[PDB]
């Protein structure tokens, strides 16, 4: 019985890896050594991420994985066997997809319920803070868990702004509401 | 001289796989044995499905087949023997004769891969 | 400090024979090959019904320039 569903899209091999270290506890261990390969991919981006191609090998893909843990001694213990799975399953090229949403289960285990407060343009950040207050302020969030936010900038809206989290929003913007005046007035 | 090994990875009806090691993938139509307790069976290399995974048409009867039998590269196309010998004598597709003949022999072995 | 030098001089190096007289601008590995066709990954340039030539001496051209490969 797991956490939010990968179902489906290739979240499954991090699904199977959730719930396999999710019997023998070390999950944020195994969470911080993805953070880590990952921003070790990233510190090194010629060929730690151009190096992520299907036309290299069996043997080469398992050559850098091995190169990959020779930086680093014991890298956790499940998340250094997993590569060598998906380096034998070649699905190596959908790998830092797997980083996000290993990311995703993770802070859902901790319940940053990530939402977002979509405008055309950045705001202050008074209302920033009233907001997100708000909402760690409601129904929404039960509380014992936490809630990031995020403003965005968005042309293809006319203004206002948009609240947004478990898959549960509310728009009171410009552009939806020039709409509905327009729709009732154009009949 | 080194011979090249493969592991069939997959009988799929009437069509084989095999899985070889890097640096050892033969080229197409490069025929391959496999040795049953039966007798040899010939392999014909059709496609290269990539990572050093190659799809053969089978010669004989892929009944039989455990996954992960060792097959045997012989480097060239199937090879028949031509000239003056093989006259009169009945020949099927991979050159062993079965008119209990004896075998044939002929100083030349010919593939059956030409332009 | 020295060893993220020694992983990329090892990894740049480990597949040299790969990694270079490469990068794809106009070379290219045959990923898989069946049928008289072949499926090429790289060749970030090529346009489309442009000759290309192999190694072992047969010309082809590119038709399909998908994504992932040629």
């Amino acid at each position: 019985p797991p956490p939010v569903r990968l179902f489906g899209v290739e979240g499954t091999y991090a699904t199977a890896l959730y719930q396999a270290a999710a019997k023998n506890s070390s999950i944020d261990a195994a969470f911080q050594s993805l953070q880590k390969v990952e921003s070790t991919v990233k510190k090194n981006p010629k060929l730690g991420h151009l190096l992520l191609n299907p036309a290299l090998s069996l043997k080469d893909r398992n050559s850098v994985i091995d190169a990959i843990v020779e930086t680093h001694k014991n890298l956790d213990g499940y998340v250094v066997n997993l590569l060598k799975v998906l380096s034998e399953n070649n699905r190596l090229g959908c790998f830092e997809k797997i980083a996000s949403d290993f990311g995703v289960l993770n802070d859902a285990h901790n319940g940053l319920l990530k939402g977002t407060v979509t405008s055309a343009e950045p705001l202050d950040p008074k209302s920033f803070k009233r907001i997100e207050k708000a909402l760690s302020a409601s129904k929404l969030v039960g509380q014992g868990k936490s809630l990031k936010l995020e403003n965005v900038v968005k042309p293809e809206i006319k203004g206002g702004l948009i609240v947004e989290l478990g898959d549960k929003t509310v728009d009171l913007s410009i552009s939806t509401k020039i709409q509905k005046l327009n729709k009732v007035l154009e009949d | 001289s080194t011979p090249i090994t493969g592991k069939v990875t997959a009988v799929i009806g009437a069509i084989v796989d095999v899985h070889f090691e890097q640096s050892e993938l033969p080229a197409i139509l490069n025929a391959l044995e496999i040795k049953t307790p039966q007798g040899k069976l010939v392999l014909e290399v059709a496609q290269h499905l990539g990572e050093n995974t190659v799809r053969t048409i089978a010669m004989d009867g892929t009944e039989g087949l455990v996954r992960g039998e060792k097959v045997l590269d012989t480097g060239g196309p199937i090879s028949v023997p031509v000239g003056r010998e093989t006259l009169g004598r009945i020949i099927n597709v991979i050159g062993e004769p079965i008119d209990e003949r004896g075998p044939i022999k002929s100083k030349l072995r010919k593939p059956i891969h030409a332009d | 400090k020295a060893q993220p030098t020694e992983v990329s001089s090892i990894l740049e190096e480990r597949i040299k024979g790969v990694s270079d007289e490469a990068n794809l601008n106009e070379t290219g590995r045959v990923l898989a090959v069946g049928d008289g066709i072949a499926r090429v990954f790289g060749l970030n340039n090529i346009q489309a019904e442009e000759l290309v030539e192999f190694s072992s001496g047969v010309k082809g051209m590119a038709l399909n320039l998908e994504p992932g490969q040629v």
